[PDB]
DNA sequence: ATCAATATTTTGACTGATAGTGACCTGTTCGTTGCAACAAATTGATAAGCAATGCTTTTTTAGAATTCCAACTTATTGTAAAAAAGCAGGCTTCAACGG
C-alpha cells in the first residue's frame, strides 16, 4: 500500500465523493503531519497512533563506507508510538 | 441595449416619480431585475413590468 | 384550495413556496410536487422567474406598431424535437444530420419557447441579425434555411398556414479564407521538420493528387493496381483513377518518388499512417499542419490558410503546368461554375496579362 | 447595407419618384393596381429601364415591411418587370477616326483620353484615377473601381489598325499634358 | 486587443471618472482585473464591472 | 306563418387534482459530557537504528500527445409528373404420367 493505491482503495469505497477530490486530501493530511512535526509540536490521533519528536545529543558522526569522522549537531527525529486499537488488530499472534 | 432609470420611466406607459421606480426594483417585479451597475440601476431593453398583489 | 394566497408566497413567484425552514421549493405542474432550491429570498425568486418566462399566465403581449391575428393552439418547443424524428426518416448520411441538431440547438437557445403562429417575422430578424453583428455571417444563413425548412414541413401536417421566416432575407457571405501561393508552401514545409513524418509526406501527397484530407485518409496501398490509384471520394461519390506517374516541378515533387516515401518511413495498411502503424482521421491531419503554419512566422490578410487550400493550390499549379482540364477531373469535380471560383486570387496576386 | 456610395444615391432618386407617384396611405391599403399605374405610366413615356429599377426597388421596400410586422403581403410581386432592350449603337473603326479628327477644336488630353481608353479598354472611372507611380517597371497597375479587379497592362501592347500605340500614347500625355 | 482605462470607460453603458473606474480596480470589481503594463491599465475586450458582494 | 322538438344557453353538481401552508421524521450539525485511550515514570536485558554519499532501483511527477467534444466557417450539389412495365404471396385448373 502506497501514497497512491491507498488514495484508489478509498476513492473506491467512498463513491458519493470525487475521485479527484480523495487525490488532494490525502496530500494535504500528509503534509499537515509533516509540517506539524517540523514546527515542533507532535501528533495525537485516538485509536491509530501519536506522533513525537524524540532529541538526539550532537555526537562525532562517522563514515561506515570509509571511516571519516564527520561532525553531527543535536537535531530531532520524528517517533511514532502505537495505539492501542492499531496494535491489537495488527497483532496475529496472542 | 441597457438604459438608465431615468431614460427607462421615459419609455413606459405612464411616467411616474423616481422614488416608485426605485421601489419597483427593490420589489423585485420587473424582468428581468436592473442589476446595479456602481451606483445607479441599468435597465434591460426588454425588461418590463409584472405587478403582483394578493 | 386550501391556500389561496398567503403571507409567504407575498414576495415569492405562482411556482415555488417556502417551507417552515425557511426553505424555498418550487412545484411541478406535472405530478404536483417539487424541489428545494435555495436558502435565500431574492435567490429562490430570481430561479423560479425564468422557468417563469411563460406565465402565459395572464399576460398577453405586443410591441411597437403591429396587427392582431389569432385564436388558440399548442407549444411550439416540441416541434422542434418532432422535426427531428422526421429529418432522421429523410436518409441522411452520419455527418449531415449532425449539422442540422447543431443549428436546431442554436435555434433553441435563440427564439423564446412560443406557439408557432406567434413567433412573428421581427422576432425572427432579431435573432439573426445577433448573429451578423458578432461576424458570424456564414451561421445565420444556415440558421435561417434549417429554420425556414422547419416551418415549411409544419405547415404540410396542419398546424401553421404561412411561412414568417421567408420574409426576411439571408446573410450575404464573403469567404475570407486566404489563398495559399507555391511560395508560402516550401516555407511551411521547411517548418514542418518538428511535426511528424507523415505530415510532410501527406502534405506533398495532397498537392500532388489535389485530393480531399478527408479520402487522403481513406486510401490504402490495395487501391493502386497497374499503376493507378482508384480513389472513391466520400463527399460526392465521384470515382477517378490518378496515375501514378504526375509531378509538380514548380515544388519539385514526383508522384511515385512520393508515394515510396511513405512505403518506407511509414508502412502500413493505409498510403498515409501513423508513428503507430495506424490510420489517422481528418481532423488530426489538417491540424498539425496549422502547427506548421503558426510557428513559420507568416503574416496574411484575413483567415489563414488551410490543409484544404493545398487542394486549391494543386489545381492552380497543374492549370499552367499541364492543362485547364487536366485540374478539372483529378478534382473529382464537374460542372462548369466552380472550376472558375477556384482559380481565382480574392485579393491576394495581380492578374498579370501578358503577350498571348 | 454597407454599399457604394454612388449606388445608394441611385436608389435614393428612385424613392423619390415613389413618392410623388403614390398617394400618403397606409400599406394595406395601396393596391396592385395603382402600382401598375405608376409602373406603365413610365413605360409609356419611352422609360422602360426606369420602371425595372423603381419596380425592383420599390418591391425590397415591401419586403422589408413585411419583415418588421408592418404588412403580411408584398402587392408587389404580383406585377410583371418590363423587358427593355438596349438601344446604345456600338462603335466601329470608320466612325472612331471621324471622332477624334473632329476633336481637334477640343483640347490636347481628349485625344489622348481617346487612344488610351481604347488601347488600355479600360473604363472611363479608372481612367480618371491613373496616376504615374502606378507605372511599375513597363506595367501598368490598375484598380478598378466598379468590380476591383486588380490587373498590370504592359507598356508594350499596339491597336494595329488604328495606327495606335501604347508606349507612344503614354509618352505623349509626359510631354503635352505634364 | 487590450483597452486602456479611458477607452474600456468610454465604452460602458455610463461612462464614468477616471479616479472612479481606478476605485473599482482597487476593490476588484473589474471581471476580469485589467493587467499592469507601464504605467496604465490595460482591461479585456470582455471586461464588466460586476459587484462581489451578496446582501 | 305558427306550433314543436332538439340542439342550444348559462348554472349547478360531480370527483379528484391543484394550491400553498403546516406537521412529521430525522439526517445532520453543534454544544454538553462521559470514557476508553494516551502519556508520564520506574528498571534492565536485548533488539534495532545509526553518521556520509555516490550508484542503482522504485515510486511520484508535470506535461504533452492524442482524440472525442464543440461552437463555428466552408464546399458541392440540384427534381417531379406520367406512364407502363417487373415481382411474388396463395387459390385456381388444365395437362401429362402412371396404374
Amino acid at each position: 500500500m502506497t501514497k497512491s493505491e491507498l488514495i484508489e482503495r478509498l476513492a473506491t469505497q467512498q463513491s458519493h465523493i470525487p475521485a479527484k477530490t480523495v487525490e488532494d486530501a490525502v496530500k494535504e493530511m500528509l503534509e499537515h503531519m509533516a509540517s506539524t512535526l517540523a514546527q515542533g509540536e507532535r501528533i495525537e490521533i485516538r485509536g491509530f497512533g501519536s506522533f513525537s519528536l524524540h532529541y538526539r545529543a550532537p555526537r562525532t558522526g562517522r563514515n561506515p563506507k570509509t571511516g571519516d569522522k564527520v561532525e553531527l549537531e543535536g537535531k530531532y527525529v520524528p517517533h511514532f508510538k502505537p495505539g492501542k486499537e492499531l496494535r491489537d488488530r495488527a497483532n496475529i499472534y496472542g | 441595449m441597457y438604459l438608465t432609470l431615468q431614460e427607462w420611466n421615459a419609455r413606459q406607459r405612464r411616467p411616474r416619480s423616481l422614488e416608485t421606480v426605485r421601489r419597483w426594483v427593490r420589489e423585485s417585479r420587473i424582468f428581468p431585475p436592473p442589476v446595479k451597475d456602481g451606483r445607479e440601476y441599468l435597465f434591460h431593453e426588454s425588461a418590463v413590468k409584472v405587478d403582483l398583489n394578493r | 384550495m386550501g391556500r389561496r394566497r398567503s403571507h409567504e408566497r407575498r414576495d415569492l413567484p405562482p411556482n415555488l413556496y417556502i417551507r417552515n425552514n425557511g426553505y424555498y421549493c418550487y412545484r411541478d405542474p406535472r405530478t404536483g410536487k417539487e424541489f428545494g432550491l435555495g436558502r435565500d429570498r431574492r435567490i429562490a425568486i430570481t430561479e423560479a422567474i425564468q422557468a417563469n418566462i411563460e406565465l402565459f399566465s395572464g399576460h398577453k403581449h405586443k410591441p411597437l406598431t403591429a396587427r392582431i391575428n389569432s385564436d388558440n393552439s399548442v407549444t411550439l418547443h416540441s416541434w422542434l424535437d418532432r422535426y427531428e424524428k422526421i429529418l432522421a426518416s429523410r436518409g441522411i448520411k452520419q455527418k449531415t444530420l449532425i449539422n442540422y441538431m447543431s443549428k436546431i440547438k442554436a435555434i433553441r437557445r435563440g427564439l423564446p419557447d412560443a406557439p408557432l403562429e406567434d413567433i412573428t417575422t421581427k422576432e425572427i430578424a432579431a435573432m439573426l441579425n445577433g448573429y451578423i453583428d458578432e461576424g458570424k455571417a456564414a451561421s445565420a444563413k444556415l440558421i435561417r434555411s434549417t429554420l425556414s425548412d422547419a416551418f415549411r414541413e409544419a405547415i404540410a401536417e396542419g398546424h401553421i398556414t404561412t411561412n414568417h421566416v421567408a420574409a426576411t432575407r439571408a446573410a450575404k457571405s464573403e469567404v475570407r479564407r486566404s489563398r495559399l501561393t507555391a511560395d508560402e508552401y516550401l516555407k511551411i514545409y521547411q517548418a514542418a521538420e518538428s511535426s511528424p513524418c507523415w505530415l510532410r509526406l501527406a502534405m506533398e501527397l495532397a498537392v500532388v493528387t489535389g485530393q480531399r484530407v478527408g479520402d487522403l485518409c481513406e486510401m490504402k496501398w490495395s487501391d493502386i493496381v497497374d499503376g493507378y490509384l482508384y480513389v472513391e471520394q466520400s463527399k460526392t461519390g465521384v470515382k477517378i483513377a490518378i496515375p501514378t506517374a504526375l509531378h509538380i516541378d514548380a515544388l519539385g515533387i514526383s508522384m511515385k518518388e512520393t508515394l515510396d516515401k511513405c512505403k518506407e518511413i511509414l508502412g502500413g495498411e493505409t498510403i498515409i499512417a501513423s508513428t503507430r502503424r495506424e490510420p489517422l482521421s481528418s481532423g488530426t491531419v489538417s491540424r498539425y499542419f496549422m502547427r506548421a503554419r503558426k510557428a513559420s512566422g507568416l503574416s496574411f490578410e484575413g483567415d489563414p490558410p488551410t490543409f484544404h487550400e493545398l487542394r486549391s493550390l494543386s489545381a492552380r499549379l497543374y492549370e499552367k503546368q499541364i492543362s485547364d482540364k487536366f485540374a478539372q477531373h483529378l478534382l473529382g469535380h464537374k460542372s462548369d461554375t466552380m472550376a472558375s471560383q477556384y482559380r481565382d486570387d480574392r485579393g491576394r496576386e495581380w492578374d498579370k496579362i501578358e503577350i498571348k
